[PDB]
RNA sequence: CGAUGUCGGCUCGUCGCAUCCUGGGGCUGAAGAAGGUCCCAAGGGUUGGGCUGUUCGCCCAUUAAAGCGGCACGCGAGCUGGGUUCAGAACGUCGUGAGACAGUUCGGUCUCUAUCCGCCACGGGCGCAGGAGGCUUGAGGGGGGCUCUUCCUAGUACGAGAGGACCGGAAGGGACGCACCUCUGGUUUCCCAGCUGUCCCUCCAGGGGCAUAAGCUGGGUAGCCAUGUGCGGAAGGGAUAACCGCUGAAAGCAUCUAAGCGGGAAGCCCGCCCCAAGAUGAGGCCUCCCGGCAGCCGGUAAGGACCCGGGAAGACCACCCGGUGGAUGGGCCGGGGGUGUAAGCGCCGCGAGGCGUUGAGCCGACCGGUCCCAAUCGUCCGAGGUCU
């Protein structure tokens, strides 16, 4: 779960939810997962 | 309610009573029994009672020797069933009630300052007679 | 009940004669030591051409304390000194033969070497 | 902590406690009845209790230990003569101590006094 | 919860299993109840258990009447056990077996204005070096103009003791049924003779 | 020790209070039963001298 | 600048989290183990030492770790004074010099009384709409909260092997906190004994004072204690963080979220311990008491206080207990306990002395009994119950 402010797609895989107020870069790749912070 | 009274009382069952009694600057073998590993046999320290602390059932006392060089002062309550029995070797003569000062003594200096007690040897082969 | 900078007779044939604490492996910052307790200590005093020489620092067994020890039957042991075992990192006697008498609690705490090479346990 | 600790200070030495009791107990068998501040008559009851017991007794044991503490042959005499068979039959409680009515006027110390019973 | 009264005779250890296992003695029954603590009544379960037994003619009369509203002699000291109700209307020390774990409650030896070290275990101040008059004092007690105050609960000199204790997961070692004396492991708080409370522990 | 010092006056109505509980109360006495003179309990009876019904003191 | 004492160390801590360990989790270039990183997480802990004035740092040895910081670079009306930074002295150096240092080196006065707020304890007054005696409840408050090792699981899973698990159990630790004194150990101010000098009692003997506010020494009950022992960190419930979810539209799909529901942490609440109805919201239960001039007076009832004997209660006060029926204390007695065979006598020895008498004699607390002493005798406060 990478943290970070700048949260992105990497690959076109990469899905992206506003999950509880928060942004979320969801994907297959468990190094995509991202939590914007 | 007397508590010293009741302490007696559930002191009673655990009292051990048929040991020799016996005073400080006597020298005696216990037969303690000790729990090695597993089994339990009875290994015997044999010195010099340096010391009887009277409380009671709670009395306890202390023994010295000098185990290679080394002494070793042992301590043993005066009621634990682990004494299987205790041995008068010798009535050392003694004239305190606590003898700490041999813990500084040579041997022979021990051996001088504590003399046989005429009296009670004399008591004791006196004893030790069956009808 | 041996703490840091005490002296102890080494009770084998190691070379050493006397040895200061400097540490005891019991957790982190526990005080003292005593029977059966793993100390570190480092060579003040040795034979010539011993196996060790002063300033080794080696692990070591408290064997004897001057201090006494109680034991779950009540009883009290107690030594005129307080000795130790130069062993190596596997609580295994370094020296070959021991010296004196010990405390049981060596074969309380898997030091049977020292306990058979003893010559009087207690 | 004074945890079941007998026995008064008194505000004096150790030394200075007992030469009072000695002194105090010399007074009393010297007159009877004598006037003290209250704690030193109520530390001076066993000291002087003790002393008549072993005038009580009797023996030459008993006149060389209570001599140990008066430290005088003629008043240990009055002692084991008239003291002690008067109070051949009471066990214990051999004096009395009563409380005065006016304090000291020097300090308000309260008064007592003791005497030997009747 | 089962518990009853008792009184702190004395501390000994005696010999299980070649074990000197030391034990305090305590004198426990026998407990009458005097009062039930009912919810309907009282808002909460709990008994009212007199021990020891008081003179008659030292007692007043609201006391007598509530021995008479109960049916017991009148007796020194009544406490309450809560949460507690015994079939049985004098508790004794049957209602325990050697073995079982208690928490006891009692009132720790009043040490009076204790100082600062015996009360906290504050290690004072050197004995020399130079220490001026400070051989026991807490040292600082705070900082300096913020807060610039002394916060609640900072710890002094003051009375150590003498207040309600418990320990607790203590052992039945044994019971004494003929002498209402029981047997617990470990020591008990308070002097002796001093009453205490003996429950059942709430560990598990 | 850098010399404690009162900060301020104390104003009237604090010493006033702090001296309300310094209140000196009466020392209870009662009357001898000997003489009927009042008199503090426990103590003899210095006009009659008597004590438990009975004399003690040479009045 | 009619003074805000400056580094450092000590004591005492409190707090932040930008977390060192312990708790949880994500990803991994995560096979397992150990890791890296990041996220949540501040409950607890975060060692001893050498060097140096030092903080700092290095090092030694450990640890789970050996956190960074704030609190006037916390803390001197709490300590110190090592450094800095008074005056003296010296060195290198600059100056002609007197002198200078930020360079060094040695020495160098740290000020008894707390008024107020604050904090720690204890009280008195009044209140708590009748007065009392008890018992409680518990608003809320505080304490605590830890960690490690070993073993079985299991050498199992994983792994070529090496190595080596998860989870789940059990045992033992350290440190810390509380209590207690059975055991060990310490003090044990006169409890016992010994011994030296001096003077005295009384010549001997046997004693006493002084040698410290015990002359010294050998012991030591109680009480107080740690180093002694016992106990504790809970378990569990709830809501939860990160995180992981199920169902699922918006948005045909999918989506842990939008509706909803779940799990999920040494974290929070409760749960454990203690305080606590001044909780002025003054709580609740039980028992006891019953006139004359919202009132007012009266002695009163219950009850209490003073007084007194005390007390592991205590600075005082308070608290507890006792008060003739009483064992409350002092005696006495007995037991425990300590010291260790009293004196006197007799015997032996030229004597020093020794033997028996004799485990004697003395004996502070300790445990109980005995009313021998004394808590005598007493006085006073204290109800007539607010009204809808
Ligand atoms: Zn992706
Ligand atoms: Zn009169």
């Amino acid at each position: 779960m990478k943290v970070r402010a700048s949260v992105k797609r990497i690959c076109d895989k990469c899905k992206v939810i506003r999950r509880h107020g928060r942004v979320y870069v969801i994907c297959e790749n468990p190094k995509h997962k991202q939590r914007q912070g | 309610m007397n508590r010293g009274a009741l302490i007696k009382l559930v002191e009673s069952r655990y009292v051990r009573t048929d040991l020799p009694e016996f005073r400080p600057g006597d020298t005696v073998r216990v037969s303690y029994k000790v729990k090695e590993g597993n089994r339990t046999r009875i290994q015997d320290f044999e010195g010099i009672v340096i010391r009887i602390r009277r409380n009671g059932f709670n009395t306890t006392f202390t023994v010295r020797k000098v185990s290679y060089g080394v002494g070793v002062e042992r301590i043993f309550p005066l009621h634990s069933p682990l004494i299987q029995k205790i041995d008068i070797v010798q009535r050392g003569r003694a004239r305190r009630a606590k003898l700490y000062f041999i813990r500084n003594l040579s041997d022979r200096e021990i051996r001088r300052k504590l003399r046989a007690d005429r009296k009670r040897i004399d008591q004791d082969r006196a004893a030790e007679r069956a009808a | 009940m041996i703490q840091p900078q005490t002296y102890l007779e080494v009770a084998d044939n190691t070379g050493a004669r006397k040895i200061m604490c400097i540490r005891v492996l019991k957790g982190s910052n526990a005080k003292y030591a005593t029977v059966g307790d793993v100390i570190v200590a480092s060579v003040k005093e040795a034979i010539p051409r011993g196996a060790v020489k002063e300033g080794d620092v080696v692990k070591a067994v408290v064997v004897r304390t001057k201090k006494e020890i109680k034991r779950p039957d009540g009883s009290a042991i107690r030594f005129d000194d307080n000795a130790a075992v130069i062993i190596n990192n596997q609580l295994e006697p370094r020296g070959t033969r021991v010296f004196g008498p010990v405390a049981r609690e060596l074969r309380e705490k898997g030091f049977m070497k020292i306990v058979s090479l003893a010559p009087e346990v207690l | 902590m004074r945890h079941l600790k007998s026995g008064r200070k008194l505000n004096r030495h150790s030394s200075h406690r007992l030469a009072l009791y000695r002194n105090q107990a010399k007074s009393l068998l010297t007159h009877g009845r004598i006037t003290t501040t209250v704690p030193k008559a109520k530390e001076l009851r066993g000291f002087v209790d003790h002393l008549i017991h072993l005038a009580k007794r009797g023996d030459l044991h008993a006149r060389r230990l209570v001599l140990r503490d008066l430290q005088d042959v003629k008043l240990v005499r009055k002692l084991f003569d008239e003291i002690a068979p008067r109070y051949r039959d009471r066990q214990g409680g051999y004096t009395r101590v009563l409380k005065l009515a006016e304090r000291r006027r020097g300090d308000g110390a309260p008064l007592a006094l003791v005497e030997l019973v009747e | 919860m089962k518990g009853i009264l008792g009184v702190k005779v004395g501390m000994t250890r005696i010999f299980r299993d070649d074990r000197a296992v030391p034990v305090t003695v305590i004198l426990a029954g026998p407990c009458p109840v005097v009062q039930r603590r009912t919810p309907e009544k009282d808002g909460y379960t709990a008994v009212q258990l007199g021990f020891l037994p008081q003179n008659p003619k030292r007692v007043n009369r609201p006391l007598k009447g509530h021995f008479a509203k109960a049916g017991v002699e009148p007796v020194r000291i009544l406490r309450e056990i809560r949460d507690f109700n015994p079939e049985g209307d004098t508790v004794t020390v049957e209602i325990f077996k050697p073995g079982e774990r208690v928490d006891v409650t009692g009132t720790s030896k009043g040490r009076g204005f204790a100082g600062v070290m015996k009360r906290w275990n504050f290690a004072g101040g050197p004995d020399s070096h130079g220490a001026h008059k400070i051989h026991r004092h807490p040292g600082s007690i705070g900082n300096r103009k913020t807060p610039g105050r002394v916060y609640k609960g900072k710890k002094m000199a003051g009375h150590y003791g003498a207040e309600r204790v418990t320990v607790m997961n203590l052992e039945v070692v044994d019971v004494i049924p003929e002498e209402n004396l029981l047997l617990v492991k470990g020591a008990v708080p308070g002097p002796n003779g001093g009453l205490v409370i003996v429950r059942e522990t709430k560990k598990a | 020790a850098k010399h404690p010092v009162p900060k301020k006056k104390t104003s009237k109505a604090r010493r006033d209070a702090r001296r309300s509980h310094h209140a000196l109360t009466p020392p209870t006495l009662v009357p001898c039963p000997e003489c009927k003179a009042m008199k503090p309990p426990h103590t003899v009876c210095p006009e009659c001298g008597y004590y438990a019904g009975r004399k003690v003191l040479e009045v």
